[PDB]
């Protein structure tokens, strides 16, 4: 299962 | 900047005339990812060739497997034709059942 | 024995040919189990291995949403990278990410990973301590400052020590028939005369899994590293891999050469020789 949070550059 | 592809053409199982097998063309170590690969039978492009999902190695270079079912013979010649931005002309690698 | 789970992202811009393509592939060791392609007719996470198909409907909806959100996030990252590097909007660029965890036989976390690259070069990476970052340049340092300010490392650490190892543990159980089965290499040495003074001995390893393997040629008990042609391990297409190592030896001296094979599927390293 993937990490469900995204963080932009 | 850019890395040219390494190319290997081989069969899934040991070659044996008359026996169905799988012809593979493994392209790896390239960057960027766009790449054109054709499998050839006696110089002509084989249709309905399939390939794996784009993946990459620890050094970030890409790799893909192109393959097609085939029944080898003594006369029929096979090869893999590859083009990439790093190649001025398509590179053709012939299948050698000993490689 | 030891196992790993890794997710690989590739985001590629293509000015003039629509929005950047986003692809994700997930692996457990050398087995692909899930994929996502934003260029698909109906983009969604799709199973690529039998053992993952039993995951519930919520699993697939959550996984698909993560990827759809990522498609948008990475298109933004690509626009940001253009600014960070003072690049125009006319070229094609690529952002890649690989993250995941390694577990030992007991299933406990061995190491966590999270690394990003821009146009094939290292950009930023989570250090092994899972609390600090390593930026490759001043552009990545900009992202580092943002992630440090947002405590991103703390959030990833929580994931890597929990859900990552927990899900991998479940996948190993559900797919134990294959994921926990090592297939040893089938080996043989071929003899190919080059001239009247030298011949080629090729040591073959076929049908093995996982991909990790070691093939070496020795001459009178001495490794011939600098004198051995070793091709890259390649996929057979049936989950297994292939590899060979070759050395050019003087005619009549073939018996002074021995091939050595190491694979986790072998209870003991194997020694082979040309069998005329």
């Amino acid at each position: 299962e993937e990490f469900g949070r995204a963080f932009s550059f | 900047i850019q890395r040219t592809p390494k190319i290997q053409v081989y069969s899934r199982h040991p070659a044996e005339n008359g026996k169905s097998n799988f012809l593979n063309c493994y392209v790896s170590g390239f960057h960027p990812s766009d790449i054109e690969v054709d499998l050839l039978k006696n110089g002509e492009r084989i249709e309905k060739v399939e390939h794996s999902d784009l993946s990459f190695s620890k050094d970030w270079s890409f790799y893909l497997l192109y393959y097609t079912e085939f029944t080898p013979t003594e006369k029929d010649e096979y090869a893999c034709r590859v083009n990439h931005v790093t190649l001025s002309q398509p590179k053709i690698v012939k299948w050698d059942r000993d490689m | 024995g030891s196992h790993s789970m890794r997710y690989f992202y590739t985001a590629m811009s293509r000015p003039g040919r629509g929005e950047p393509r986003f692809i994700t592939v997930g692996y457990v060791d050398d087995t692909l189990f899930v994929r996502f392609d934003s260029d698909a007719t109906s983009p969604r996470k799709e199973p690529r291995a039998p053992w993952i198909e039993q995951e519930g409907p919520e699993y697939w909806d959550r996984e698909t949403q993560i990827s759809k959100t990522n498609t948008q996030t990475y298109r933004e990252n690509l626009r940001t990278a253009l600014r960070y590097y003072n690049q125009s909007e006319a070229g094609s660029h690529i952002i890649q990410r690989m993250y995941g965890c390694d577990v030992g036989p007991d299933g406990r976390l061995l190491r966590g990973y999270d690394q990003d690259a821009y146009d094939g070069k290292d950009y930023i990476a989570l250090n092994e301590d899972l609390s600090s970052w390593t930026a490759a340049d001043t552009a990545a340092q900009i992202t580092q400052r943002k992630w440090e300010a947002a405590r991103v490392a703390e959030q990833l650490r929580a994931y890597l020590e929990g859900l990552c190892v927990e899900s991998l543990r479940r996948y190993l159980e559900n797919g134990k028939e294959t994921l926990q089965r090592a297939d040893p290499p089938k080996t043989h040495v071929t003899h190919h005369p080059i001239s009247d003074h030298e011949v080629t001995l090729r040591c073959w390893a076929l049908g093995f899994y996982p991909a990790e393997i070691t093939l070496t040629w020795q001459r009178d008990g001495e490794d011939q590293t600098q004198d051995t042609e070793l091709v890259e391990t390649r996929p057979a297409g049936d989950r297994t891999f292939q590899k060979w190592a070759a050395v050019v030896v003087p005619s009549g001296e073939e018996q002074r050469y021995t091939c050595h094979v190491q694979h986790e599927g072998l209870p003991k390293p194997l020694t082979l020789r040309w069998e005329p």
